[PDB]
Formats: structure tokens, C-alpha cells, sequence
RNA sequence: GCCCCUAAGCGUGUGCUAAGUGGAAAAGGAUGUGCAGUCGCGAAGACAACCAGGAGGUUGGCUUAGAAGCAGCCACCCUU
């Protein structure tokens, strides 16, 4: 509970509502609603922050309490500032283009591979070889980022494919 | 050896007290 | 920048000059004459506090040969040892370890400022051949 | 591991073809194999017969003559070379009533003694199956020793039973399926080699393989050349698996050196599966080296012995007379002077003498200059201001100083094919 | 992925864990990626 | 034996168990209990985040394709 017991600061624009066990939050960048599990009590402090407490200190409570408490903080950070994952492509002839809502890659396949943006996720491209995903639900943002990343299999020889913004992929050598 | 192994290990029961005929 | 302690006694050593023979198109030959304008009558034992410039115009300072023994530039040997406290083929005393130019008798980190005279017990007798 | 008791011994030379000297060589070879199994030679006789006796091998008269010395010696080790048929083993055992040795079983059980790796001992067990399956139902300590193959008239008329197949055929099917599984078991060491098979081989790491007669010094040479620690002993078959190590040259390209299992003569031919480890090395090698000790037996008979199998295997395999270098090394302290005749018969004398002499510069040359080759004579001239232009040339390839007295001159180095093909870029 | 009854850290950068009720050695070096089975 | 099949007890109290263990086994691993010790920890700031620290003779020699902090090779036993 080192940061489990630390309150969840709520920036000004945030609009939190505790309908008992569940939790909804409207923010500048959107809305997000979750449900902290039962052996936890969540509520709102007089100074706007969110307080998450547990009944006891067994393993399950001592894990789940911290989980939910910091997860709600992630949600608030998402609704306020949102999560953006920047990703660079590599390889001679590997490019990305934005077909409006959808993102199309040319990862050396005999077809261009088109990913349709999930509900609540926006794609941007700073260049045909550098793009980024954006959203409010960090889970969904990271999940689609991972789908884009695993589009192309690892290429530890020339490193052709998609990578996160700052990443040190495993590179090996073939002298032949 | 499953058949013999089970027939033997079923002597370790509350009713048999760890002994049965033919082990 | 560039930093390297060359122990040759000459001013044209192969490992450094090769990539530094005519590097820095702006100062291919400008750098040559810049660091060979003066000190030429001197002996280029180490010749390397050169920090970095866009024009290669600065002051030199021969810090010291290996802290193991500062007789590399005096007698002229170019060898040492490898084993800890192996032997001592080179004699030396406080004859020249009093001033040893204006070096940085400090630590790499912002640690402390005790060095230089540490040749007796400090970081000089790693290979053994030192003050006798 | 199918051993046998030797301790004391007396030898006999069968000499059913060739010269008395060659028969003596064969006798001493089998006596050395006996020592390898652990023994102490006493004395060796000789005889002179035509085609072996189909039943007694050595004949009734010589069988009794040898039984006389057997009963005098009071031990069971009397040595006689040859390959004995099951019938011959039966007759000899009935005559002598003790244990006499044959070359095939001696070689096989010494392989069993010396084996240390799983593959080696699997191969030696396969050789055991190959040798013993003929010695079935007929030989001395046979399965059907008046006690086996019992199940005969199980169907007088007919009734509620019967095994079916012929008894001897089923009993042989036991070993036949055993060895069928063992032959299926053959492991591809090519997967271990592939690190250097396609790569390296083609990527220039050539392949020098030391092959020669047993005790000659193959492993000793490997150790001397490659700083290794490979097993060195006077015993026969000191080396079991054809190990390998590195060793470089003035032209670099680490010559992956490989030792092998030595040859002697007229090998059993059933443990060719065991020898495949070294046969494959010879077939895939681009420089064969024979090793001949200074004071080695005979002027040249071991060389013909090895070369017989070399020619057989390589001719069956491919179009090849793989580079063979019959170097004469390890000659110092040979304690002999009649070596000028051999030197003139084949000019070579390059002493390493178990590192005592260490005069292997001529060898290190030959090994190399024989079949070394690359894209030598490339002039990689470069300004020397970029740093990139010196990249990889002095690291992957190997420079030879040449005109490169400075960086602003003609720079050439013997480099790999892939490294530079047009990369001089004047 | 080395599936063995006995999985241990091969090098100091390996890490033993339990995912889904199974002991796994996860490492930066993927040769050392082992699983208990 | 006692949840229903199958007659009381889906008994009472305190714990353990997350595998259906229970309801089969020789095992590598520790992340469930309680232990009992133990370095430093005291809220005389501990494991931790944000945390300026990046050329001391610092290519230190070994030695040289460079041997730069860094293929390697035992060392560097030092301070406001
Ligand atoms: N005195 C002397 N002995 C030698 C020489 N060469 C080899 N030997 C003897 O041979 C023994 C090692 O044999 P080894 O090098 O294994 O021969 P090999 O060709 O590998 C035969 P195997 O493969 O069956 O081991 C040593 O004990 C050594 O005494 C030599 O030049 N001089």
C-alpha cells in the first residue's frame, strides 16, 4: 500500500461518480467506467481525490486494493491527458499511411495490411515511417499498439518491422 | 501397471486400515 | 571531441593519426598546424587534454605518462607489466614526482581531490613496476 | 561392457597369406590390442598354412600343439589373429577348452572398453549385434546350447495353442528388430556440424582432418597445433570421437582441425557405423593429414593400410582424392637412425616431437599453402579520413602489411569473398 | 522455449516466475526461455 | 459413516488449502501458512522513485586489427 494508500488526485475538469461499487469518470478527453472488485471500498474524499481502502491485509486484498487504486489513477490520467504511443517502422520500403480512420502498413507482404482503428482509438502519422496511437483507455491503447507491433514477425537480422518509439530489439548477425 | 497399482493402493483406505487381501 | 593517451614518444602514431590524419574537413591541415605551431622542439610523449572545438585552437598540456611510473617520458621506455606487484624493472623516486606539470589531481567523479602523489600506494602500482 | 581376462599371454601368427614379416606385424598388432585390453606379452610363435581350416580353423594338429602350450601356461589368453566363423569358433573351443581370442571380438570389446560417449557406445553395441547375430544357435556359448529353441512339437495334430513362426526365425527376429531400431537410431551429427558445414565452409573456414594409423599421434598433433587437452595415451583407440579444435595461420581463416579414430588394418568392417564419425570427416575434409612417428614400425605398411580404406570410402562417396599430406613429424628422440631411406622414399621431416622439438613451421606452411585460397590481391585504397573506410577489413579478413606503410598509400588485404567485391571505391 | 521438468536460471539475467500455474524462466536471452512441463 | 444418491451433520470452534489438492506416484521451483533466527532500518531515513555525478596518469599497462572503461589478462589496495 505504499502508493496503494496514496490518494488519487483529481485534476479540475475531471468529473468522478461512485455509484457504489462501480466508478465512472467524465473528463476532457472522454469518459471511462470501471468496477473495482468486491473486497475493496472506493469513495471520494472531501478534497476531490479518490480513496481506495481494503478490509484486511490478506494476499488477495493486499494485491487487489493496490491494483484498483492505482488503476483508477491511470483512468484519471487517461481522461485528462490521454495516452499516446509513438512507433517507428524500419526496413527499406516499409511505410505506413493513414486512410482516414484506418492505418495501412506496407510490411513487405504481397498485400498492404490495413488495421481498422478500434472504437475510441485515433491514429496519427508524423511520416510514412513514424506514427502513433492515441486513446483514453490505456489498456486498449496498449493492446492495439501491441497488435500493430506484432503485425510483422521479429527480424533480428536487419530489424525490418514495427517498433515502439524507444525500443532496443534483439539483433543478431548472419555472416552468410 | 495402472490396474495393479490401483488395486494395491486402494488398501490405503479408512475401512481397510492399510491392508487388503493380495495386497 | 577526442581523448586518447598514446605512449609512443613520437607525434605520428598509427592508431590515432590514421583516422585523424586528415579528418574534420574544416581543419584537416588547420588542426595539424594548430597543434604543431609550437612545442615542436619538445618531445611529444603524450601530446591529450584536447577537449573539443570547431576550429581546433586551444592550449596543450602533457598531463603525465602512466601513473605507474613517470619515467616513460624521462628515460624513454615503452613497456610495463601485467601482474599485481610483479616486479620493478624501473627505478624512480621523488626526483620528478613533486610537480608533474599542472594536471588534475582529482577524481573522475565529483568525488575528492586526492591524487598524483598517490603513486606510492594509490592507483599506480597496479602492475608492480613503480617507485623502487 | 563385454570385457575379458587376459593378464598373461602367448601369441601365434596364423600367416595364411603374405610374408612372415607381415604375419609378425599382425601378431604384434593383436598383442598390442591385447595389452590395450590389459595384459603382458610373453612370446609369439608362427605357422604357415593355406586357406583356414573350415572346421578347426587352425587344424587338429596345431589345435593340439596349442592346447599343449595352453596347459603349460595355465592361463586363458592365447592369441591368434583372424576372423573366425561360428563353426571355427566352435571347433577351436572344443579343442582348447579355454578362451582364445579373435581379431573381430578383440577390436569390438576394446571399443567397448574405450567408449565414453553415448553415440560411440551405441555404435559399438550395434557392432556387437552385427558380430553376434551370426554367432547364434551355432557358436560356443550359444542360445541353443542344447537348451534353447525348445518349442518344437507344440501342435501334434492341433489344439488350443501354438506360437506360429519358426523358433529360430523368431529368435533371430528378436535381434533383427533390435538392430533395426538401433540403425534407425543413427543420429545426424550434421546438425552439430552445420555451424561450420554451410557456413564457414563456404565462409572459408577450411577443413584439415588428421587421419592415420592408431598410436601414430593424431590426438597428440591436434593438441600441439590447437592448444587443446585431448586424450593422449599409448593404448589402441586412445581417441574415441573425432574431436575438433581451432587453429589459425598467417593467412588467418581458422583451419578447424579435426582428429579421428586411427586405423590399423583389415578392420572388422561391421563397425563402419562407428567409424562414420571419421569417415564423414574425411569426406567433408579439404585437407587430409597422415601422421607418422619417427621410430614407427615398418617402413611403410600402415600408410597402405590407412590408404586402402581412404580410397575405398572416398571413391564410393565422391570424385575425390582429398588433399593428403603425408608429413613426417614427431621424429626427434625417435632413437633411430635408419630414417634416411624413408626420407628419400618420401621427402619430409618436420619435427614437433611432442612439443619437445617444436619445428612445425614447415608443417604450418604446408597445411595452408596446399589448399588455402580467398579473394586475395584486392586494393582497398581509402582516404583514411572517414574511419568507416578502414572498417571490417582488418577485423574480418587479414591484412598482410603490403604497401600499407601509411594510410595514404595502396592498401591491400586478403579478405573474405563477401566482405569486399567492388568496395575499393577509388 | 525449453520445456523441461527442471527449469532453473541459466544466467544471472534469467528470472523464475509462475504464470498460469507453471514455473517459467524468462530472460532477455531467449535461449534461456524455459517452461516447466 | 453422517450434503443427495444413502439414515442424522450442507455439526460447533480455531486454522490450512486454490490444485478439484482432497480423489495415485520418483520430482525443479518457491511467492500460501505460520516459524526462528540475520546484515544494515529506525519516523539518528532504510529496499525505492524523481536522483546535477560522463575522462584522476583514466587508450592506465596487456600490448599493438583498435587493444580507448569495454576479446582477453591477475591488479588497481586511493581522497575536503
Ligand atoms: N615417443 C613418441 N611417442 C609418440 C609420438 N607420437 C605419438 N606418440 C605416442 O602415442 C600416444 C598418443 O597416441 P595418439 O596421439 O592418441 O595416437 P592416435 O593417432 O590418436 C591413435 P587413437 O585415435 O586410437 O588414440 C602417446 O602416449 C605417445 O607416447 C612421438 O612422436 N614420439
Amino acid at each position: 500500500s505504499r502508493i496503494g494508500k496514496q490518494p488519487v488526485p483529481v485534476p479540475s475538469g475531471v468529473d468522478v461518480t461512485i455509484n457504489g461499487q462501480n466508478l465512472s469518470v467524465k473528463g476532457p478527453k472522454g469518459t471511462l467506467t470501471l468496477d473495482v472488485a468486491e473486497p475493496i471500498s472506493v469513495s471520494r474524499a472531501e478534497d476531490g481525490a479518490i480513496v481506495v481502502t481494503r478490509p484486511d491485509d490478506e494476499r488477495r486484498s493486499r494485491s487487489l486494493h493496490g491494483l484498483s487504486r492505482t488503476l483508477i489513477a491511470n483512468l484519471v490520467t487517461g481522461v485528462t491527458e490521454g495516452y499516446t504511443q509513438k512507433m517507428e517502422i524500419f526496413g527499406v520500403g516499409y511505410r505506413v499511411q493513414l486512410k482516414g480512420q484506418n492505418l495501412e502498413f506496407a510490411l513487405g507482404y504481397s498485400h498492404p495490411v490495413l488495421i481498422e482503428a478500434p472504437e475510441g482509438i485515433t491514429f496519427a502519422v508524423e511520416s510514412p515511417t513514424k506514427f502513433s496511437v492515441s486513446g483514453i483507455d490505456k489498456q486498449k491503447v496498449g493492446q492495439i499498439s501491441a497488435v500493430i507491433r506484432r503485425l510483422r514477425r521479429p527480424d533480428p537480422y536487419k530489424g525490418k518491422g514495427v517498433r515502439y518509439e524507444g525500443e532496443q530489439i534483439r539483433r543478431k548477425v548472419g555472416k552468410t | 501397471a495402472k490396474r495393479g497399482r490401483k488395486k494395491r493402493d486402494r488398501k490405503h483406505s479408512k475401512a481397510n486400515h492399510g491392508k487388503r487381501p493380495n495386497a | 571531441l577526442i581523448k586518447l593517451q598514446i605512449q609512443a614518444g613520437q607525434a605520428n602514431p598509427a592508431p590515432p593519426v590514421g583516422p585523424a590524419l586528415g579528418q574534420h574537413g574544416v581543419n584537416i591541415m588547420e588542426f595539424c598546424k594548430a597543434y604543431n605551431a609550437a612545442t615542436e622542439s619538445q618531445r611529444g610523449n603524450v601530446i591529450v587534454e584536447i577537449t573539443v572545438y570547431e576550429d581546433r585552437s586551444f592550449t596543450f598540456a602533457l598531463k603525465t605518462p602512466p601513473a605507474a611510473k613517470l619515467l616513460l617520458k624521462a628515460a624513454g621506455v615503452q613497456k610495463g607489466s601485467g601482474e599485481p606487484h610483479k616486479t620493478k624493472v624501473a627505478k624512480v623516486t621523488w626526483d620528478q614526482v613533486r610537480e608533474i606539470a599542472e594536471t588534475k589531481k582529482a577524481d573522475l567523479n565529483a568525488n575528492d581531490i586526492d591524487a598524483a602523489a598517490k603513486i606510492i600506494a594509490g592507483t599506480a602500482r597496479s602492475m608492480g613496476i613503480t617507485v623502487e | 561392457y563385454r570385457q575379458l581376462r587376459l593378464e598373461r599371454v602367448v601369441l601365434v601368427g596364423v600367416w595364411t597369406e603374405g610374408s612372415a614379416a607381415d604375419a609378425e606385424a599382425s601378431l604384434a598388432e593383436l598383442a598390442a590390442l591385447a595389452e590395450t585390453a590389459g595384459s603382458e606379452v610373453l612370446e609369439g610363435l608362427i605357422q604357415r598354412r593355406d586357406k583356414p581350416d573350415p572346421s578347426t580353423y587352425i587344424g587338429s594338429g596345431k589345435a593340439a600343439e596349442l592346447r599343449e602350450v595352453v596347459l603349460a601356461t595355465g592361463a586363458d589368453t592365447v592369441i591368434c589373429d583372424g576372423e573366425l566363423s561360428p563353426a571355427q569358433l566352435n571347433a577351436l573351443e572344443k579343442a582348447v577348452k579355454v578362451k582364445v581370442i579373435d581379431r573381430t571380438a578383440l577390436i569390438l570389446d576394446i571399443f567397448a572398453q574405450h567408449a565414453t560417449s553415448r553415440e560411440g557406445k551405441a555404435q559399438v553395441s550395434l557392432a556387437q549385434m552385427e558380430y553376434m547375430l551370426p554367432r547364434l544357435r551355432g557358436w560356443g556359448e550359444s542360445m541353443s546350447r542344447q537348451a534353447g529353441g525348445r518349442a518344437g512339437g507344440a501342435g501334434g495334430g492341433v489344439g488350443t495353442r501354438g506360437p506360429g513362426e519358426t523358433k529360430i526365425e523368431t529368435d533371430r527376429r528378436r535381434i533383427r528388430e533390435r538392430m533395426a531400431k538401433l540403425r534407425r537410431e543413427i543420429r545426424d551429427m550434421k546438425k552439430i556440424r552445420d555451424t561450420q558445414r554451410g557456413s564457414r565452409r563456404r565462409s572459408e573456414i577450411p577443413s584439415v582432418a588428421i587421419v592415420g594409423y592408431t598410436n601414430a599421434g593424431k590426438s597428440s598433433l591436434l593438441n600441439a597445433l590447437t592448444g587443446a587437452g585431448v586424450l593422449v595415451e599409448n593404448a589402441l583407440f586412445a581417441t574415441l570421437e573425432p574431436t575438433t579444435r581451432r587453429g589459425e595461420f598467417e593467412d588467418g581463416r581458422p583451419f578447424v582441425l579435426t582428429d579421428t579414430v586411427g586405423f590399423v588394418r583389415h578392420l572388422p568392417t561391421q563397425l563402419v557405423e562407428a567409424f562414420r564419425s571419421t569417415l564423414e570427416e574425411v569426406v567433408d575434409a579439404d585437407l587430409l593429414i597422415h601422421v607418422v612417428d619417427g621410430s614407427d614400425v615398418n617402413p611403410l605398411a600402415q600408410i597402405n593400410a590407412v590408404r586402402t580404406v581412404i580410397n575405398e570410402v572416398v571413391a564410393e562417396y565422391d570424385i575425390a582424392p582429398p588433399p593428403e599430406l603425408l608429413v613426417v613429424n614427431k621424429i626427434d628422440a625417435a632413437t633411430g637412425v635408419g630414417l634416411a631411406q624413408l626420407r628419400r622414399a618420401l621427402p619430409d621431416a618436420v619435427f614437433v616431437s611432442a612439443r619437445t622439438g617444436d619445428g612445425l613451421d614447415k608443417l604450418r606452411s604446408r597445411m595452408g599453402e596446399l589448399v588455402e585460397s580467398t579473394d586475395a590481391t584486392v586494393d582497398v585504397t581509402i582516404p583514411y579520413d572517414r574511419g568507416d573506410l578502414v572498417a571490417r577489413v582488418h577485423t574480418d579478413g587479414h591484412v598482410d602489411a603490403t604497401e600499407h606503410t601509411d594510410a595514404g598509400t595502396r592498401i591491400k588485404a586478403r579478405v573474405p569473398a563477401p566482405l569486399a567485391a567492388t568496395l575499393r571505391e577509388y | 522455449m525449453k520445456v523441461n521438468p527442471s527449469v532453473k536460471p541459466i544466467c544471472d539475467k534469467c528470472r523464475v516466475i509462475r504464470r498460469h500455474g507453471r514455473v517459467m524462466v524468462i530472460c532477455s536471452d531467449p535461449r534461456h526461455k524455459q517452461r516447466q512441463g
